[PDB]
């Protein structure tokens, strides 16, 4: 059974968790201690030493999105994540990059920072969620006619939504109800109803992060 | 002592004497060497009264494969004498190949005598046609800046380099050329690409007294004026501020040029004006030194296609054709230099060797025996077979010449030739296609610099441990070592076969050395070959050199403008 | 006819040009003045305003790596950059991400900055060309048994090697020779051999960048 080296509060590890659960793969979950990383984490990824890492057939796959694409290409029989068209997978890649970079930079600034960077990040976050709001035109999901690739990529920030709400002092739902509510449809799915830890714990965790570093 | 009338008269007399002197030339070549081991297996002792006939009946025709082992016996630690005789001061290489492979040939000072004399005679007859000033100079695109020592401590040399670095070059040359615009150390600079830039700069230096534009070839000339089109602005900058360009990296020649410079602004104004008034640089040569009477170089055969680009360069300036012979033996001279390059013909000088010719008349080829030099027929076409002091005795060089006419009793010859071509199967490869591909592969690292690679060669060094390969690149100019070192790695990385892989990976054959040389090394090669006596089928340059190839090989080492051993591996 | 929005020194623009030329497309290049981003460009990426941009079917395709796999999916009959297995795909993508991260900033650091900044970037890229050289191992290329996906991705950095060498006043070859070594090999493909500008100029561009910001 495929082995995930992961981190419970991580949204990215969640992306991999989502992908295997949506498919129908049976797998073993592993919690890494970055303070005392397990031998398989060091042996699989000797340079960056980061999660997630899925070992399937004795061959390691690192980074979250690279795993998600690895999950889709390895199992292409039931629920395909991408469209059949070159240009449609194109836009999903374009957008997974957007969620993964600037969206993830603005939110990291929402939960991991103070003062001007926080306010700046808040302005960014609402724009980015507004932009995401905008790409949807207004679309139930992202990646195909069902659950999809950039859905997977972003639905994991939904367990931190509560944390951004709290630390950023903003309603992502009053300003973009559709996106939070895009998350709450997807929350009916077991790949999101089992994979994402309680937002309460993430909220507690990220706050706790604020305590350890200054 | 060079004089016009007496030298031509003795020449005239020598030429009508063609038979005495040819026949006597055979006598002294074998009197000098009745001791050839090769001749022992032919059964020679000399003298006799059927001596000539004895040589033609007893002494069988020979090839590059059969002369390769002996003259190779000369060069590599066996300082031993063989086919001609004495351990020659230097050794030769020949275009086309000895089966894709290297061909050595002996050098003695005699080939210097032939040189000094044939240039004595060629210059005299041409100064008869194109009289020069006794105090003037000349733009000689001539180079010979490289000297290598073969594995036995024995020098092997190019026809260029051995004239020029010979102890009798300068003193023998003083009277029959107008003095060289280039100090010898830039001519002999470890960087003749930069030196050719400094050679332009040199010819350009005493322009008003300059009496001709020279290269052995039109392509040498064309290479210079195509390059002169490229860099004239940069050149005006160099001579201008009194400071030479940052392009020039060798200290001896930089010592030479700084010995020559001071800040002078007026002429930059001038040169810019003239260089930009011209139409695609037509008539450029008389534009530079207006008062040179002639452009001189070999114009016939395989270099005919370089006559017009040069004509484009030459304007209306008369193009005079150079004479004919080499280290492998001088053959012919132009005593009537005033004739056009398409009517161009060269006449034999007899005491240089004993030459015999193969008639091709029957079909192709045709089973006929060789006839006397003047027993050769007018209008018909024979191949040249060479006997002299150079290690050739009744040897087939492999190329066809036409008898157009006679100067008195000595016959005028014509060349419509190119490649001495058949080939055979190599071992300095590493498929020719792999070697060409090799250069092609790393060279684009240079193409990044708006340069192109102009020519290449390669070598097997088994004095060393482990022995290593050497690749040589002729190109468009100066650049940094890091790309070159990168490039060496790719030559290595371009030899695609599993084999080169097994060794150097294990390391039993040493890391290939890319020795970057300078502009026109392979032009030195082209220039010596076509001018070489037999018939312009003389141009397929050999790509990798076994311990049996010497012409490119003296030119090999000394202008290591850079020479690097793979820092990979 | 595919229209490329490109920039004479964009390593990324070169990723696109190399990828397309590697494949077999006859296309047109339009050089960008980023002081004056084009009407069709401001319509392709109104926010990023970033190139390379390949326009096909009147549909803008953006981001360099994104564009090259667009190269792959757009004409899937002749020259594939990926091998057949999904794992091999994940490895090449994985290694595609690698060139994009510490590699690019480190080089950005080597030719764009100086002093305390420079040496950090300096040991960063020798380290990169070292893990790089380690994974190159032996293969003539990277993303499969022939010219690959990521071949396209890191080859275009080999014209800036000259800038890195001089401003860093280094020689990246004696520490990891087989990489630059692999590079001038890769130059023999007609995709990089006609899509990539001169390095003396590229050095000079880095010189313009440097003289502006001291
Ligand atoms: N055609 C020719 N061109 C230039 N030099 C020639 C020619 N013929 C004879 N020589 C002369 O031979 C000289 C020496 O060249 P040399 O005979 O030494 O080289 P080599 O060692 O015999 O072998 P190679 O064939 O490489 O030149 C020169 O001094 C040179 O002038
Ligand atoms: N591209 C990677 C990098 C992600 C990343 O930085 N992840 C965090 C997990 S939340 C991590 O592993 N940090 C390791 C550390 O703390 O050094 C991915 O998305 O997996
Ligand atoms: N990952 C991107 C990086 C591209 C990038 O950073 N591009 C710069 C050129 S250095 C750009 O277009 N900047 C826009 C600008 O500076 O105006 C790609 O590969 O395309
Ligand atoms: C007698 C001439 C000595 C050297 C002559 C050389 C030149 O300077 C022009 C070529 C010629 C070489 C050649 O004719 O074989
Ligand atoms: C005088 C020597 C010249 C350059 C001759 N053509 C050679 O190449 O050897």
């Amino acid at each position: 059974l495929p082995i995930l080296l992961d981190y419970w509060p991580s949204m990215f590890g969640m992306r991999a968790r989502v992908a295997l659960r949506e498919k129908g793969v049976e797998f073993e979950y592993r919690e890494e201690d970055f303070s005392n990383k397990s031998p398989l984490l060091l042996q699989s990824n000797p340079i960056h030493k980061k999660i997630p890492v899925l070992v399937h057939n004795g061959k390691p796959v690192c980074e979250s999105l690279n795993v998600v694409q690895y999950v889709d290409e390895a199992w292409p029989e039931k629920n395909p994540f991408f469209p059949s068209d070159p240009y449609g997978r194109a836009q999903a890649r374009f957008w997974a990059d957007f969620v993964d970079k600037k969206f993830t930079d603005a939110q990291f600034k929402v939960w991991g920072k103070k003062g001007e960077e926080q306010e700046a990040g808040k302005k960014e976050f609402i724009e980015a969620v507004k932009i995401l709001e905008s790409e949807l035109g207004d679309k139930p999901y992202f990646g195909g006619d069902s659950f999809g690739y950039v859905d997977i990529s972003l639905i994991t920030f939904s367990s931190w939504f509560q944390a951004y709400e709290k630390f950023g002092n903003f309603s992502i739902e009053s300003e973009s109800p559709k996106l939070i509510a895009w998350a709450k449809r997807c929350m009916e799915k077991e790949s999101v109803s089992k994979s994402l830890p309680d937002s309460e714990k993430i909220v507690a965790y990220a706050a706790e992060y604020r305590k350890n570093n200054l | 002592t060079f004089d016009m009338n007496r030298v031509i008269d003795e020449f005239d007399e020598m030429t009508r004497n063609a038979h005495q002197v040819q026949k006597q030339t055979l006598k002294e070549i074998l009197l000098k060497n009745q001791s050839a081991i090769y001749l022992q297996n032919c059964g020679l002792n000399g003298n006799a009264t059927d001596p000539e006939e004895a040589f033609k009946s007893m002494v069988p025709l020979v090839t590059d494969v059969e002369l390769e082992p002996y003259i190779k016996r000369m060069v590599d630690g066996d300082t031993s004498p063989i086919l001609t005789g004495h351990p020659v001061p230097a050794i030769s290489l020949s275009s086309g190949t000895s089966q894709g492979r290297p061909k050595f040939i002996p050098f003695t000072d005699e080939l210097m005598e032939n040189t000094l004399q044939l240039f004595r005679t060629a210059f005299a007859f041409r100064n008869r046609d194109f009289p020069i000033d006794d105090n003037g100079k000349a733009l000689q695109f001539i180079f010979s800046s490289k000297q290598y020592i073969s594995t036995g401590g024995v020098p092997v040399g190019t026809a260029t380099t051995n004239v020029y670095r010979n102890p009798n070059f300068k003193a023998g040359m003083k009277s029959i050329t107008s003095p060289s615009c280039s100090p010898d150390e830039v001519i002999f600079s470890p960087d003749v690409h930069q030196a050719l830039y400094c050679h332009l700069l040199s010819g350009i230096l005493f322009r008003d007294q300059v009496q001709y534009v020279f290269a052995v070839f039109a392509h040498g000339l064309v290479h210079a004026f195509r390059t002169f089109e490229q860099v004239w602005e940069e050149i005006v900058t160099d001579i201008k501020d009194g400071v030479l360009s940052n392009r020039i990296t060798v200290p001896s020649v930089r010592t030479a040029m700084s010995k020559l410079l001071t800040p002078n602004p007026e002429l930059a104004e001038t040169i810019r004006t003239k260089c930009m008034s011209l139409s695609n640089w037509y008539g450029l040569i008389p534009a530079l030194f207006p008062n040179a009477k002639y452009v001189y170089g070999i114009m016939t055969g395989s270099m005919e296609p370089y006559v017009p680009k040069l004509r484009h360069y030459a304007g209306d300036l008369p193009l005079v054709s150079h004479d004919y012979g080499s280290s492998e033996g001088w053959i012919a001279a132009n005593v009537t230099p005033r004739l056009s390059p398409e009517e161009a013909t060269f006449a034999v000088i007899p005491n240089l060797g004993y030459f015999e010719f193969l008639p091709v008349s029957e079909t192709g080829e045709g089973e006929e025996k060789p006839v006397g030099l003047t027993q050769v027929k007018i209008g018909e076409e024979y191949e040249v077979v060479i006997t002299n002091y150079a290690g050739l005795y009744r040897y087939r060089l492999g190329d066809v010449v036409k008898v157009i006419g006679f100067y008195n009793n000595t016959p005028q010859l014509k060349f419509i030739c190119r490649r001495n071509l058949i080939l055979s199967i190599n071992i300095d490869k590493n498929t020719e296609r792999d070697l060409q591909l090799s250069v092609e592969s790393a060279a684009k690292r240079l193409s990044e610099e708006k340069i192109e690679v102009i020519d290449f060669s390669s070598y097997i060094d088994v004095s060393t441990d482990p022995g290593h390969y050497a690749i040589f690149w002729e190109i468009s100019g100066e650049t940094n070592e890091d790309v070159l070192q990168d490039c060496c790695n790719c030559l290595d990385r371009a030899f695609i076969d599993a084999g080169y892989v097994s060794s150097r990976k294990c390391k039993t054959i040493g890391a290939l050395e890319l020795r970057v040389v300078a502009k026109g090394t392979f032009r030195k090669i082209q220039e010596h070959f076509l001018g070489l006596g037999s018939s312009a089928g003389q141009f397929k340059m050999p790509r990798c050199v076994k311990p049996s190839n010497a012409k490119v090989l003296q030119i090999l080492c000394e202008n290591v403008v850079s020479s690097y051993f793979s820092t990979a591996f």
